């Protein structure tokens, strides 16, 4: 059961400053004393995040959650204290035509579930006092292939906020989410300090995601809080180790050429004089492809089909050119017992170019 | 819906020879799904090919179906005098099924 | 082997109702699919309802000259199988075979794979004048 | 090239692009591609050629 | 499970012995990447987790890193950097019953290629021409499903093959599955062939006073050699020194 | 030794219908050997199926035997009145070989 609300027609909302947030663990292994460069998909240190208060009175408060992509990696973080928010969603279309991804938490335990939900426009767990939750995010659930529960992610806060950080990414049909809980106290934005965000569950979904929400329980009679959202890029991180194991310095080397220098001589400290910096400061953001103006497809089929070939020591050979070589029409013909390719990969097959064709 | 044209509607031949039956379809049915029927005239239709290709139990290799796409062939070799029956094409793979008109095949 | 024994045949004036049963023996009749195919007398052969199992929830679906007008049924426990008579028009005279479907078909959203018929029942001559 | 003091003197660095002229420095750099931190040091008030 | 929706079971705290398997079933084909199949006895491994589904005989090939086809492209991809092992089978006995079994479908159409370990479900008709047909089949778009139709009168190339993939990591987290060899005593500030949750080597152990994380179990300092270790028995941890040492 | 017990004992069906035979053994015969035989009553028994699974030389499809471990069938398709007979299992893979008690088939 789903009920709609009037929009606020999109207030612009306004962007925040994350001094230097969302480092994770990129490995599960123990390493003390000793400065590693990684490579992964970090949060760029002092990058815009835009923030969305969890309930805004604008005219009567009317809030808003809207769905928001999901571009190699969300960095979620929330400063709340009366545990306003619940868990999200993750799916491409949100409909039943495609699986999505569900996570509530109530107060007992987490609810991972995969299915083919028919989410409504406004998702919702609503909450009375009684406190009894009822579930409003999803209309019906059907084709659900994977299930998982465990102790809460989000711990009960019934003063000060507690801020709450969390890194998913999707990569290999691996969910991986990492979360660190730090209480903050008088800092209404990202406070500026480190916290390593340790590893918490790695769920073998196997589904796409695209786009994503912010299920928000809300006690209202409806027929305070705020969370920070940011992307992932591929930068290369510093990552110090402290004699404990812990990740307690790091630094990003896209953001300043002191930060370049520090990347490229391995230490945290530079000396006096002169050093030349290796490139780590750009990085390719849109891909062109320009290929010959070829219309007419390839008689793949023509070949093939063939009622008769010619034997073996007379070989028929025939050129091939100007036409288009898509071999994805030549599933449905037939079955190749036998595929392999010399000097040149069948998966980069594709994006190539031949100058002269014998078949 | 698929329509199923069987051609031609009069077969009248001596046990021994060769004789040939066709299904035309309107439109092309999903992976060759079509079926193969005998009707003698006191008991009910019963299973010959499946697939447009593959033989049911208890046929044997005499009775022979091929085709593909939208023209397909059935063909009977030495025939015997019990051989005497109307034949039916059946498609199946896209809803609904629907039968042909049928060939009238008797033995002299 | 297989046999689909029916009942219920007779003579009916139009707009009337009436009811047929099929009784099955000898193979597991809860598994497999199941048909009905009319045949007019001199007329070729014209499928008419397709009923599922338990995986389906006895899921029906009709001819597009039979919708609205009857009505299929199943009872696995006695092994009857049912069809509902209604709104009878003159075109509806035939005889009546229930047939059984492979069992190895399976059927995904809409669109049905290897559903064909195996056996076939004798059948009764309706007549309605 | 990164010319600094140490990093415990100061924070504040300088920064030399080998063979390039003044005026052709953001087009060499591609300071429209990089960090806002990194365009302080493409262009400003203290230019040297 | 079918091609298309292929069921993955994770597979925990049991033994991995595989020697129960010759007597069951003879594996047409069983290779592996990333580990050798002869040292697959004494190795430990993280997380397991099984990929079941069946194909056909002249598809078994595309179940490989790098490798094209239309179960590579639309049904199941496996990555580039996989370690694991594919196991195959013949499987013409139980699965293709007479008359033809048509519960094992694959996806013929699909708009692009799939990334590793990805699976997709939907059914909606794929829109091969220009023209939208919106919900309904006929000219120019198919439904993506098609069956396999396993006869046992099909040559081998069209036989059922049932194939199970093991997905696994070695030695990045704690190790509840691994092999059949037997543990033995541990003899601590002497030089010995050592075998830590499938960590093999020789030098010399002493007790560390390292603290652990819980989901570390295997450390390093300077990420050439593997400064300490978390014995799978006692909880203690155990910094392993090279055997000869000093610089005489 | 092995024990092998056959159920039920006595079979009367008409012809054209399905009757199973089943051979149970005491224990687990190695590696499938169990045989099958008919003993029609004034003629020698002759073998009909091989290591439970594979059929003899000149035996049709109809005679159709399976099962694993201790548990084995042996299913008739389509009884012909010359089908009377006692059927008899018999294990060898094991030393000694020892058959059962017999099953009785009779057409009706
Ligand atoms: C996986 O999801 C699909 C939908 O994408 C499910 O198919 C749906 O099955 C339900 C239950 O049988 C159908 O509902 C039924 O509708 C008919 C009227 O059309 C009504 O008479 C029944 O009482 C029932 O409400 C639904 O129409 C159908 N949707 C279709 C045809 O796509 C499928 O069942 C799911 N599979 C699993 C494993 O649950
Ligand atoms: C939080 O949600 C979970 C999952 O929806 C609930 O756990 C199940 O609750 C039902 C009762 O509604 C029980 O029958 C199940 O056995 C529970 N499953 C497990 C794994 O515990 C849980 O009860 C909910 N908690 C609250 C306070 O509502
Ligand atoms: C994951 O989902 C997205 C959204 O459906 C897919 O992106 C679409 O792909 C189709 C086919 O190339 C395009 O026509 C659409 O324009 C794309 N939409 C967007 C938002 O880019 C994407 O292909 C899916 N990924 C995989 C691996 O299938
Ligand atoms: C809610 O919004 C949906 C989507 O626009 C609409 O179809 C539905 O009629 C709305 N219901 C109400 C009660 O406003
Ligand atoms: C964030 O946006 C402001 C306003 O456009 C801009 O001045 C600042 O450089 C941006 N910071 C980034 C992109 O790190
Ligand atoms: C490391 O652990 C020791 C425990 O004796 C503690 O005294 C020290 O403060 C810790 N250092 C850091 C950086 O956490
Ligand atoms: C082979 O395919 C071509 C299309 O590439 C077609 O024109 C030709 O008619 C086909 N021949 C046969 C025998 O199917
Ligand atoms: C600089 O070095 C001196 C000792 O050489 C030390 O006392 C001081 O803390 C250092 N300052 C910084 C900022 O590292
Ligand atoms: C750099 O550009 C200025 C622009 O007028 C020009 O005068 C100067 O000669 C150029 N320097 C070099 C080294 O080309
Ligand atoms: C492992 O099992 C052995 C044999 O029972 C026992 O001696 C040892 O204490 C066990 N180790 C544990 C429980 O950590």
């Amino acid at each position: 059961q789903c009920v709609n609300l009037t929009t606020r027609t999109q207030l612009p909302p306004a962007y925040t400053n994350s001094f230097t947030r969302g480092v994770y663990y990129p490995d599960k292994v123990f390493r003390s004393s000793v400065l590693h460069s990684t490579q992964d998909l970090f949060l760029p240190f002092f990058s815009n995040v835009t923030w969305f208060h969890a309930i805004h009175v604008s005219g009567t408060k009317r809030f808003d959650n809207p769905v928001l992509p999901f571009n190699d990696g969300v960095y979620f973080a929330s400063t709340e204290k009366s545990n306003i928010i619940r868990g999200w969603i993750f799916g491409t279309t949100l409909d039943s035509k495609t699986q999505s991804l569900l996570i509530v938490n109530n107060a007992t335990n987490v609810v991972i579930k995969v299915c083919e939900f028919q989410f409504c426009n406004d998702p919702f767990l609503g909450v009375y006092y009684h406190m009894e939750s009822e579930f409003r995010v999803y209309s019906s659930a059907n084709n659900c292939t994977f299930e998982y529960v465990s102790q809460p992610f989000l711990m009960d806060l019934e003063n000060f906020k507690n801020l709450r950080e969390f890194v998913f990414k999707n990569i290999d049909g691996y969910f991986k989410i990492y979360s660190k809980h730090t209480p903050i106290n008088l800092v209404r934005d990202l406070p500026q300090g480190f916290s390593a965000l340790e590893p918490l569950v790695d769920l073998p979904i196997g589904i796409n995601i695209t786009r994503f929400q912010t299920l928000l329980a809300l006690h209202r009679s409806y027929l305070a809080a705020a969370y920070y959202v940011g992307y992932l890029q591929p930068r290369t991180f510093l990552l110090k180790y402290n004699e404990n194991g812990t990740i307690t310095d790091a630094v990003d080397c896209a953001l300043d050429p002191l930060s370049e220098t520090k990347c490229t001589l391995k230490s945290f400290t530079v000396e006096k004089g002169i050093y030349q910096t290796s490139n780590f400061r750009v990085q390719p953001t849109e891909s062109i492809v320009r290929f010959p103006n070829i219309t007419n497809l390839c008689p793949f089929g023509e070949v093939f089909n063939a009622t008769r070939f010619a034997s073996v020591y007379a070989w028929n050979r025939k050129r091939i050119s100007n036409c288009v070589a898509d071999y994805s029409v030549l599933y449905n013909s037939a079955s190749f017992s036998t595929f392999k390719c010399y000097g040149v990969s069948p998966t980069k097959l594709n994006d190539l170019c031949f100058t002269n064709v014998y078949a | 819906e698929i329509v199923l044209t069987q051609s031609p509607g009069t077969l009248s031949l001596s046990p021994g020879e060769r004789a040939t039956l066709s299904c035309r379809a309107s439109q092309s049915v999903s992976s060759s799904y079509l079926a193969w029927y005998q009707q003698k005239p006191g008991q009910a239709p019963r299973l010959l090919i499946y697939g447009a290709s593959s033989r049911a139990t208890g046929i044997p290799d005499r009775f022979s179906g091929s085709g593909s796409g939208t023209d397909f062939t059935l063909t009977i070799s030495r025939l015997e005098p019990e051989d005497f029956a109307v034949y039916y094409c059946q498609q199946y793979g896209s809803s609904p099924s629907t039968f042909g008109q049928g060939t009238k095949l008797e033995i002299k | 082997e297989v046999h689909l024994v029916e009942s219920g045949g007779g003579l009916v004036q139009p707009g009337g109702s009436l009811r047929l049963s099929c009784a099955a023996s000898g193979f597991t009749f809860s598994d497999h699919y199941m048909d009905w195919v009319r045949q007019a007398p001199g007329k070729g052969l014209e499928w008419v309802g397709r009923t599922r199992n338990k995986a389906n929830s006895y899921t029906t679906e009709y001819a597009a000259s039979v919708k609205g007008r009857f009505t299929i049924s199943r009872d696995d426990a006695k092994n009857s199988l049912y069809l509902q008579m209604n709104s009878l028009k003159t075109e509806d005279t035939a005889v009546y075979y229930c047939a059984r479907v492979h069992r190895w078909a399976y059927c995904i959203n809409g669109v049905c794979f290897g559903a064909y018929s195996d056996y076939w029942g004798q059948g009764t001559l309706v007549t309605v004048s | 090239s990164v010319i600094t003091p140490g990093t415990n003197t100061s924070n504040q660095v300088a920064v030399l692009y080998q063979d390039v002229n003044c005026t052709e420095v953001p087009v060499a750099i591609h300071a429209d591609q990089l960090t806002p931190t990194w365009r302080v040091y493409s262009t400003g008030s203290n230019v040297f050629q | 499970a079918s091609v298309y929706a292929w069921n993955r079971k994770r597979i925990s705290n049991c033994v991995a012995d595989y020697s129960v398997l010759y007597n069951s079933a003879s594996f047409s084909t069983f290779k592996c990447y990333g580990v050798s199949p002869t040292k697959l006895n004494d190795l430990c491994f993280t997380n397991v987790y099984a990929d079941s589904f069946v194909i056909r005989g002249d598809e078994v090939r595309q179940i490989a890193p790098g490798q094209t086809g239309k179960i590579a492209d639309y049904n199941y991809k496996l990555p580039d950097d996989f370690t694991g092992c594919v196991i195959a089978w013949n499987s013409n006995n139980l699965d293709s019953k007479v008359g033809g079994n048509y519960n094992y479908l694959y996806r013929l159409f699909r708009k692009s290629n799939l990334k590793p370990f990805e699976r997709d479900i939907s059914t909606e008709i794929y829109q091969a021409g220009s023209t939208p047909c919106n919900g309904v089949e006929g000219f120019n778009c198919y439904f993506p499903l098609q069956s396999y139709g396993f006869q046992p009168t099909n040559g081998v190339g069209y036989q059922p093959y049932r194939v199970v993939v093991l997905s696994f990591e070695l030695l990045h987290a704690p190790a509840t599955v691994c092999g059949p060899k037997k543990s033995t005593n541990l003899v601590k500030n002497k030089c010995v062939n050592f075998n830590f949750n499938g960590l093999t080597g020789t030098g010399v152990l002493t007790e560390s006073n390292k603290k652990f994380l819980p989901f570390q179990q295997f450390g390093r300092d300077i990420a050439d050699t593997t400064d300490a270790v978390r014995d799978p028995q006692t909880l203690e941890i155990l910094d392993i020194t090279p055997c000869s040492f000093g610089g005489v």
